[PDB]
This record gives structure tokens, sequence and C-alpha cells, in this order.
């Protein structure tokens, strides 16, 4: 339903941003 | 009505003030200072995973010469070719040095041996040198005390007439650089204090109010210093002098920012014509969340800075995170209390001769009516800044960033007069095989290795058991009967491994080993050795390259990757906080873009001023610290301005922009100018690295505050209009009202 995906867009956007940032930083740390 | 927190902080003002005073008093009396704690608990500079560090450790282990990377040189020069009295002095010198065991782990004796004396002595015979290995890795205090001890042993005994003796090498350089830094914080501090006071008197044109603001700044600084010192004293967290320096500077920056924010908001509210209480309540309610968000985002970014793989940055996150937490708590609790008690007592915080908000409303009117031209002009200046960036070179030689009167510098100069190379910074290469190298065939292969390494572009001297003086430019043959010669036995014990499974070559560069070319040369050295051993029975052996050049190459690579990590983390956190505070994706995207553009332009401008005109290249610490401070301070200012804009957007967007300007542009500009010029006062400093950092940060904040933040961001806001708050829906102007 739209209710849970438009009331919770800020938290999910923050979670995805943190997810990609963490993935890329973990990938960089091994260089 | 009156929210809980502001009342709880107003009613109990005196108890909170006394609590803070007693807490700081205890923290600073029962604990040493930050600098002493950082001294007693210094940490290494080179990460353990660096191939240079591993190679140095392994070379030391195999030859039983210690497990430390530190080293130093003693150089003898005379007005006449060195004679037998010089030899006697030198022999007594090495005896006295090797007598010590807790400081000098091992000593490398060439000049004594007549076989290698030709390689250990200048061509004209007026100079000689020896290498002693100290105790305690680089950056540790053990190395400093060890080199001080060696220097005193040197100066205790009287030399022959006509010869002087000096101590040199990287160890002496770092130690005496630290001493010079210790002794070079008096006149620059005096001028800093006077510039601070004049600038404050300029901003407030009063003596009492500047006094109160300085009171707040100093109490906050003392609180953070005492807290971090206490936490680090009991080995809870790790510290280093670099961390202490940055912590102090950032503490002053944040403390002055928050103090001016609170005072300015209170003063403006008073100017609007309210009493002495409602003004306190409105300033708290309008600034507290901004302060809290700014502080916590800075703390989070600085903590995430601890996820890297370079000691200069890894050991730096936790101290600043805790320091910023302390600063935020102080500014939130002591601050409002002190304003309340000061304002209640009498007439001390009052506005007079107001001429700032009028001018800033005028510039607001200018920036709302014609956003196109102003935006394009600001972009033009930014491009003028940016185009100088791509041509930018760095320097790793720390010698020429210090005054010329240091004893290490004079020993260097005395070394440069008789030697045609940079013999004070050698390198060592080691090849380790699984069989004995003490026979003719492996000696021929060693000669091949030495010859191949010699022909590298810019390698001047290469010393090896085959050619002790450093010029392997001939055909050669070593018969197997020379191993019986005791002098050859001393040579072997000097170069080959005692078990016979290794050899090492001592390589000296041309010109400056710690410039870009010197750093690039070491990879070529390694490749040349690998190709020289290819096809011979030594094929596939292990190659270890130790020295200072390897250290700096690996440090540079780590620096690049670590800068990327920190940039990504900081930009993500700024985006997140903007999104939370304003609830727009476009606004956060615009602010992030503006920040990146501003940092690029400011660093390009600094490169223009220093690298091109003045002709001296920048260090790299300059880049790191400049970016850290600029990021933090810019995040703070941007967040305050965007929050204030969001506050008064209901009566149209144009009126909102002009009122937000007239209300907070003055405050942000005052804070930016005060800190920028306080950082510009470091130009007159003698030390070039700290002068460079001060100037970079000062110019960065001047450009940021006067152009990027006062003309460029409000112009973008006014130009984009109602699409600056998407996905929220806003009207570009309210319903018309009847006359
Ligand atoms: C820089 C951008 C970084 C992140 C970008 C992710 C974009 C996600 C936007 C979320 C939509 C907002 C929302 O909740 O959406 C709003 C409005 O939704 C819409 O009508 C728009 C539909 C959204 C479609 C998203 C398409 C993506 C656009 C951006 C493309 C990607 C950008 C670049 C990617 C990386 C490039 C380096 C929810 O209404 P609400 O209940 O709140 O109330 C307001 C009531 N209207």
């Amino acid at each position: 339903s739209i209710g849970t995906l438009k009331r919770a867009w800020i938290p999910l956007l923050i979670l995805v941003v943190v997810a990609i940032a963490g993935f890329t930083v973990q990938r960089i740390r091994t260089f | 009505a009156r929210p809980f927190i502001p009342r709880m902080i107003r009613t109990f003002a005196v108890p909170i003030i006394l609590g803070w005073l007693v807490t700081i008093a205890v923290l600073n009396v029962t604990v040493p200072q930050l600098e002493t704690v950082g001294q007693i608990q210094a940490v290494s500079m080179s990460p353990d995973a660096a191939p240079s560090m591993i190679s140095m450790k392994h070379i030391g282990k195999v030859f039983e010469e210690g497990d430390s990377d530190s080293a130093a040189m003693i150089v003898l020069e005379g007005q006449r070719p060195l004679g037998d009295a010089a030899h006697a002095f030198y022999d007594q010198m090495i005896g006295r040095l090797q007598a010590d065991t807790t400081h000098v782990q091992s000593l490398q004796d060439f000049w004594g041996d007549p076989l290698t004396a030709t390689g250990a002595q200048s061509s004209d015979g007026k100079a000689a040198y020896v290498q002693v290995k100290l105790a305690g890795n680089q950056g540790e205090s053990l190395a400093n005390e060890s080199v001080e001890a060696v220097k005193t042993i040197v100066e205790r005994l009287a030399p022959p007439p006509g010869v002087k003796v000096y101590v040199t090498g990287s160890a002496a350089l770092v130690a005496d650089q630290q001493q010079a830094g210790d002794r070079s914080l008096q006149v620059i501090e005096a001028v800093t204090f006077t510039v601070i006071i004049v600038m404050l008197l300029l901003v407030y044109r009063s003596i009492i109010t500047s006094a109160i603001m300085l009171t707040m700044v100093v109490l906050g600084l003392l609180a953070t210093r005492g807290g971090v010192a206490f936490l680090g004293f009991h080995r809870i967290i790790g510290l280093s002098t670099f961390a202490t320096n940055l912590l102090v500077v950032l503490a002053i920056a944040a403390a002055t920012d928050y103090a001016i924010f609170l005072i300015g908001r209170y003063q403006e509210a008073r100017g609007l014509g309210q009493d002495r209480e409602s003004a306190y309540y409105t300033m708290f309610g309008g600034t507290a969340h901004v302060v809290l968000g700014s502080g916590l985002t800075i703390a989070g970014a600085t903590f995430c800075l601890s996820f890297t793989r370079l000691p200069y940055f890894q050991t730096l996150g936790v101290p600043l995170a805790i320091g910023m937490v302390i600063v935020v708590a102080a500014a939130l609790t002591l601050g409002p209390a002190i304003i309340a008690v000061t304002s209640r007592f009498g007439k001390l915080l009052e506005p007079k001769r107001m001429a700032r908000v009028r001018g800033w409303r005028k510039v607001g009117a200018a920036i709302v009516r014609w956003p196109g031209p102003i935006l394009v002009g600001a972009v033009a200046l930014a491009l003028v800044g940016l185009l100088t960036l791509p041509g930018y070179r760095t320097n790793y030689n720390d010698r020429n960033y210090l005054p010329a009167d240091l004893p290490a510098n004079e020993g260097y100069a005395a070394a440069e007069r008789h030697f045609s190379q940079a013999r004070m910074n050698p390198e060592v290469l080691m090849v380790e095989s699984d069989h004995d190298m003490r026979n003719s065939a492996d000696f021929l292969v060693i000669n091949k290795i030495a010859k191949a390494i010699f022909a590298v572009e810019g390698i001047s001297r290469v010393q090896a058991i085959t050619r002790p003086d450093g010029k392997p430019i001939e055909s050669f043959y070593l018969p197997p009967e020379v191993f019986d010669n005791p002098d050859f036995q001393r040579g072997l014990e000097q170069f080959l491994s005692p078990d016979g499974h290794a050899v090492r070559f001592i390589i000296s560069h041309e010109g400056d080993p710690m410039s870009q070319a010197g750093i690039a040369r070491i990879a070529k050295i390694k490749t040349a050795a690998k190709e020289a051993i290819k096809g011979t029975p030594l094929e596939g052996s292990a190659i270890y390259l130790g020295g200072t050049a390897a250290m700096f190459k690996d440090l540079s690579d780590g620096n690049t990757y670590d800068l990327m990590i920190a940039g990504i983390s900081a930009l993500c956190l700024i985006f997140i906080i903007m999104l939370i505070t304003t609830r727009s994706v476009v606004a956060a995207a615009v602010i992030v873009g503006t920040v990146v553009l501003s940092l690029g332009a400011s660093f390009g401008l600094s490169v223009l001023i220093w690298q091109h005109i003045l002709g001296i290249e920048l260090h790299w610490l300059v880049l790191a610290m400049a970016v850290i401070i600029l990021l933090a301070v810019g995040a703070d200012y941007n967040l305050l301005l965007v929050a204030r804009l969001k506050e008064e957007i209901h009566a149209g967007i144009n009126t909102g922009i002009i009122r937000a300007m007239g209300g907070s542009g003055s405050v942000v500009t005052a804070a930016g100018l005060v800190f920028a010029f306080t950082m510009m006062s470091f130009a007159v400093s003698e030390l070039t690295v700290m002068a460079q950092v001060g100037t970079t940060i000062g110019m960065g904040l001047l450009f940021d505050t006067l152009i990027v933040r006062s003309f460029m961001t409000p112009s973008i806001a006014a130009l984009l209009g109602k699409w600056f708050w998407w996905p929220q829906v806003v009207r570009q102007r309210p319903i018309p009202q009847p006359w």
C-alpha cells in the first residue's frame, strides 16, 4: 500500500543512503 | 507557554554556572594539560601495514640491528683533509656511542674499515659520516629522548682542532622541529590576541559585550580541554599531538560560532522591541535546535573519520567527537544561563548604533530582484578560482619548511658542501633467497643486480659488497679464495646476512629524494631489481625496500584514499542533516553542491596565491586540515541560514528571503570574519606550514562568507522559487489581502 511507502520516505531514503555509503567505504578500506 | 528546558536553564542559572566552574577547576587541577598527555602517549606515524614499515622491521630482524625505523647521522668536516687525529677521535666516538645500550641499538662502521673507507669518505677528503640506529619508532617520544642523549654524548667530548661535528638525519629533524614548534608560539600568540580583541571591538563596538563573549569562549575551551585530558589520562582513549592541536583550534571555532549566534539572536530580538525575558525565550527557541544539529553532525562526521587506514587520521576521530559533544553541552547549558544572569543583573547586553541589518536588508532586496545577474557574477568569480586547481604539486621535504638556524639544518648544510648527492637520506634494498649466497655465482648475480639498479634514471650511488664505493660500472670477477681475508670477513658481516641468506644495497638519490620524482623512483628501483634476478637461480626471491622515500610514497597513497573516505562520509552526513532540518531533497542537494563548489574555489585560490605568485609549493597537511575545518564551519553556517529561511517563509518567498538575510546574514558574516582574520594572523608566523594553513583557512572563510554564502545560495533560492522546497508544496506568495 502507498500509506507505508509515502509516510516513511525520509527514513527509507536515509537508510538507502547510509547503505550505499557504507558499502562503498567498506570497499575502499581494502585498497 | 514557557517550554520546560528554557525555564529549567533560566531558574537555576547560578547553580549551573557554579557547577561548570567547579568541574573545570577539578579537571584542570587534578590532570596534566593536553599537550603533556599527548607527549607521554605519542603514537607511530607509519601504519603497521605499510610495506615500508614491514620491510624495515624485517631488515632489522635479519641483520640483528634492531626493530626500529629511526636513524641519524654524524658528519665530521674539517678545513684540511682528515688525518690520523680525526681517526682517533672517530674511533673513541664510536666506542663511546656503542657503550650505551638502551639508546643506540646498533651502529654501522664503514670509515674505520680501510676497504670501504673510500666509499664512506668525500672525494676531496674533507668529510666523513656514520649511521647510528636509535630506539623508538618515528613520532614517538622514545626516539626524541634517544637522539637528545646521542647529541649530548656527541657534545661532551672535545674534538681535535680544525674539525666540527654535527648530528643530522630524519630523527634529528623531527626532534628539533618539535622543539622549534614548542619555542615558536609566543609572538604569534601575542599578535593573535591583539587582532582578536580589535576585531571583537569592531564587531560589537563595546568592551563589556566582547568581554562576555570571550568569557563564554574561554570557559567552553577550558571545559573541553579538561574533559579530553581527563579521559585520555587514564588510557581510556588514544591521543597524539596532532589531535590536540586540531582539537584546540576546532574548539575555539565552534565555541565562538555558538557564542556569537546566541548573543546576536538575543540582541536582534531585543532590537525588535521586547523585554529582557521574552527575548531570552525567543533566542533559545530559535537557536537551540540549530546548535544541537550542527554540533551532532560535526561529531558524527569526525567520528566516521576514524574508519580510515592512516594514523594521522585514524587516531583523530574519537578525541574530536568527544570534544565536540562537550562543547555542545557547554554551549547549550552554560550559555543561556550566562546570558540570563548577565541580562537580569543590569544593563550589560544592549544593542546600540545599529547599522548592520539595514545594509543586509538592502543586499537582500538586491538579491531577490535580480538573481540572474548576481548568480552569474558569483559563478564567474568561482570559475576564476577553480581554473587554477588542476595544476597543483605537493612537497614532502620538510627541511625547507623550517627556519635555517636549526642545528640539524646546519649539519645538513655542512654535508651538502662536500657531497654531491643527498647522502643524508639513503635507502636499503634486500633480496632474500632460500640458499647460501657466499660463493662466486651468487656474487656475479649480485653484481648484475647492482648494475641494473645503478642504471635507473636519477640513481647516483649504489653501494654493494661487490663495489664498496658505489660505482659498479665495470666487468668483474670475485675468486672464491678471497673469503679467507679477515677484512673481507668484516665486509661480509657488514653486507651479507650472518646465516648467508640475504644481501643489501645502499642506494642514494640525486637532488631532493622527497620531491615527486624521488617518490616515483622507488617503484622503478623495485622493478629493476626484479628484472635483474629474472632467469637466474635467485628467481622468485623476496625484495624488501626500506627507507624514507618508500614511507612517503605509501603515505601519499593512503592519503588519497583516506581523503576520499572522509569526503564521502562528511557529504552524506551534511545531506542527511539538511534533509531532516528542512524536509526537501532539492534544498539539501543545492547546499551540498554549493559546499563542494566553495571548497574547490577556495583551495584553488590558495594555490594561486602560494604556488604561482610566491613560488613555494604547499605541504599536504595543509590540504587535510584546511578541508576538515572548512567543511565543519561551512556546515554550521549553512544549517543556521537554511533553518532561519525555513522559519519565515510563510509571508511569501521574496519577503522571507530578504528578512532571513537582514536577520542572519549579519550574524553569519560577523562570525565568519572574526574567525577568518583570527586565522589570518598566523601569516606573520615564522613556521611556513602553520602560516600556510592559517592563510588557506582565512582566505577560504573570506571567500565563503562574502561571495558563496551571501550572494550565491540566496540567489539560487530566489531563482528556483517554489521548487526549492520540493517535495513539500509551498506558495510563492500568499493570498492578496485587502488594503
